[PDB]
């Protein structure tokens, strides 16, 4: 279904990484499968090879939270015009506070440790609900 | 116009009412002042800081800092966003 | 540039925002606006520096880099009773409690 198309017409890229996070660049294959890339440090980047119509979602690589590219979810390389090479702009999202609070929360504590939090039982099924690339793909068709 | 959010130890603040409105919880809350028994001022500073960061940061590809949250005020403050939605 | 604070006196704290070349007195006038009392009856401290009502805030040390939207500088508020004034008393916030063992 959102898979990259197999365009084989050259895209150059750059992943610049404008967040704090260290940044895993997600392609999607042509059978939509996520495949991983070499991550990316913080303020880091990487000129990138890609093609037009191809799939790129961003991820801090130790949370698989959910970051933006060019302030949306997808990004789609285009026809790179005047020969430059086409700007992927990694940023943190405006997190909910709430979503905040379980990352800060997902990493102090150990995940088989979640239920010694007195929280009320709907925040164990939150913070066990971990931020995830095929969830998020699901979501995004 | 402002709205005064009350927390749990008596502390008051005094934020905007588009800030506040953001939380469909106040704004049900507000339909003024309004006093949350369970928050803690140590929290419901922090909360009050999101709002201003939220506003801010909401829509900008100036790149957005990190929301800070202290190790010790994280699972109040999850308990609060939880039943705020914000 | 904006400058955001938090307006801080006893157990009252003002959230707001403003220009960095916003002078002490306009801050004094957003309070007036919000807690209905006049500049005159109102002092502003940096820390346990009173402000000069004609400095603007970047000179009293509000700036971008110190009054951010997610970390506010607090600027400390003082009344004056009938022709006198109240020390400078801001109430902390609560305490966290200790940090579990699971964290
Ligand atoms: C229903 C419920 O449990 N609530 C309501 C909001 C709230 C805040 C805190 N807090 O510590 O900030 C703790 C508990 C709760």
């Amino acid at each position: 279904v959102l898979r990259s198309v197999n365009s084989r017409e050259p895209s150059q890229v750059i992943f610049c990484n404008r967040s704090p996070r260290v940044v895993l660049p997600v392609w999607l294959n042509f059978d939509g499968e996520p495949q991983p890339y070499p991550t990316l440090p913080p303020g880091t980047g990487r000129r990138i090879h890609s093609y037009r119509g191809h799939l790129w979602l961003f991820r801090d690589a130790g949370t698989h939270d959910g970051l933006l590219v060019n302030q949306t979810e997808l990004f789609v390389p285009s026809l790179n015009v005047d020969g430059q090479p086409i700007f992927a702009n990694i940023t943190l999202p405006v997190y909910t506070l709430k979503e905040r609070c379980l990352q800060v929360v997902r990493s102090l504590v150990k995940p088989e440790n979640y239920r010694r939090l007195d929280i009320v039982r709907s925040l164990y099924e939150d913070l066990e609900d971990h931020p995830n690339v095929q969830k998020d793909l699901e979501r995004l068709t | 116009m402002y709205v005064k959010l009350i927390s749990s130890d008596g502390h008051e603040f005094i934020v905007k009412r588009e800030h506040a409105l953001t939380s469909g919880t106040i704004k049900a809350m507000l339909s003024n002042e309004v006093n949350f028994r369970e928050i803690p001022s140590h929290v419901l500073s922090k909360v009050c800081m999101y709002f201003t960061y939220k506003v801010r940061y909401t829509n900008s590809s100036t790149e957005i800092p990190e929301f800070p949250i202290a190790p010790e005020i994280a699972l109040e403050l999850l308990m609060a966003a939880n039943f705020l939605d914000c | 540039m904006d400058v955001f604070l938090m307006i801080r006196r006893h157990k009252t704290t003002i959230f707001t925002d403003a220009k960095e070349s916003s002078t002490v007195f306009e801050l004094k006038r957003i309070v007036e606006g919000i807690l209905k009392r006049p500049p005159d009856e109102q002092r502003l401290y940096k820390d346990d520096q009173l402000l000069d009502d004609g400095k603007t805030l970047g000179e009293c040390g509000f700036t971008s880099q110190t009054a951010r939207p997610q970390a506010p500088a607090t600027v400390g508020l003082a009344f004056r009773a009938d022709d006198t004034f109240e020390a400078l008393c801001i109430e902390p916030f609560s305490s966290p409690p200790e940090l579990p063992d699971v964290m």
